[PDB]
Formats: structure tokens, sequence, C-alpha cells
């Protein structure tokens, strides 16, 4: 019911916020990942990849990386990046290296997928989320992001299905 | 000339400026106010991303027109 009730504004094409304010526990679980830079893409593997390890990242960086390759050159937020595809690459690709809105935005569309970021205040509650594509919070790869400087993964509780 | 800005929590500032302000200075406004830094910042106006060196006036940016804030998270 809450989470059906979430209002978003489509704020560019394919991108939408909500400032719903909530207790992150109180509707999902949260999947802890390593403070080693890669997080972001920890935080991907262990919602879409069969028998997740602590290696499955690089292949979600692969598919950033493909993913660069077709949608870089349109994506709006590459405008701040300010690199060249091949330079954004490179810099991507490197150990550590923090992922961002930019790549789920790039990710959503090349695994045909819906992600939302949630952001939480220092006080632990949501102020915000961010969604890259069409599809709802119950179909969604849902992450946390906190501290303002990492990721980690969210399922939706069981009685909320 | 008051403009409206809502950020990432649906909070909504104020912001003074004028139709030759370029984003870059709208930007620089929004860090003062907020202390949110330029970087970071992704500003929108009637569906798309404004761009660093144009003005307020090449998009027909007027008085009271909103805008949204969204911001580049990296973790």
């Amino acid at each position: 019911d809450f989470l059906r009730s979430l209002d978003w504004t489509q704020v560019i094409a394919g991108q939408y916020v909500s400032n719903p304010r909530f207790n992150i526990s109180d509707y999902f679980e949260i999947v802890r990942q390593p403070g080693d830079g890669n997080c972001f893409y920890h935080s991907i593997a262990e919602l879409t990849m069969p028998n997740k390890t602590d290696h499955s990242y690089h292949y979600i960086k692969r598919l950033t990386e493909s993913a660069a390759r077709k949608y870089y050159q349109e994506e709006p937020e590459a405008r701040l990046v300010g690199l060249s595809l091949e330079d954004y690459l490179k810099r991507m690709l490197s150990d550590n290296e923090w992922g961002s809105t930019l790549e789920a935005s790039m990710l959503a569309k090349e695994m045909g997928i819906t992600i939302i970021i949630w952001t939480v205040a220092a006080s632990d509650e949501v102020e915000a989320g961010i969604k890259f594509g069409d599809g709802d919070v119950f179909t969604a790869v849902n992450l946390l992001h906190s501290g303002q400087t990492h990721f980690d993964a969210l399922r939706i509780l069981p009685q909320f299905e | 000339m008051q403009i409206f800005v809502k950020t990432l929590t649906g909070k909504t500032i104020t912001l003074e400026v004028e139709p030759s302000d370029t984003i870059e200075n709208v930007k620089a406004k929004i860090q003062d106010k907020e202390g949110i830094p330029p970087d970071q910042q992704r500003l929108i106006f009637a569906g798309k991303q404004l761009e660093d060196g144009r003005t307020l006036s090449d998009y027909n940016i007027q008085k009271e027109s909103t805008l949204h804030l969204v911001l580049r998270l990296r973790g």
C-alpha cells in the first residue's frame, strides 16, 4: 500500500524523482556491501546475479563498459563528467573507482531494468529516491545510498511481496 | 528576478537571478545558499538538463519559473 502510493515526478525522460519519508528497514532488508570503492557494482550484482560473490562485480563493470559504448554519448549526466568515452572507460574500469547515478542510468537501459537509488539523511530516514527506468519499486533493483558515500543493496521485505 | 529551485528532497528555495545569468552562475548561488558543490548539480528545466555556458534567457526561464535540482550521487 505505502510502496504503491509513491509519487514519482519524471524530471527528464526515463529519470524520476520522489521525496517520500520512511525508515528503510520498515520496507526493505539491507544487504551490506564492502567498502572497497566497488560497492555500487557489488550492490547491482547482489540483486541481478545468481551465486553472487565478492568477484561478481567485475561483470557489472564490464556491462557498464558495454553500456557506455552505446549510451555515454546521450547521457545527460556525462556532461558533468566532461570526459571522452575512452577516458571515462579507463577511469570507470580503474580499481576502486566509485560508481554513480551515471552508471545506474546506463545500466538500466543496457540491462532493460529499473534502478532506484534511495538516499538517506544522517538520521537514516529516506529523504529522496531517483529512479532510472519506467518500472515500479516492486520490479526494481533498489539501492541504498548512505553517508552520501556508500551503496548497499535492498530487498523488498517478504510481507510487501 | 525570483525563480524557484526544487531539490532532490522536494525542498524549494528561491533565487534572485538575472536573465543573463549563466547556468554556472545559478549553481554558484545554489552552493552559497544550500552548500551544494556545482560539480554535483544537475539543473533541469522543462524536461531537459541545462548546459553550463548557456543563460537563463536562452531557455526562456522567466520570473517564478521552477527548476529541478538533481544531484549526481557517488558511492
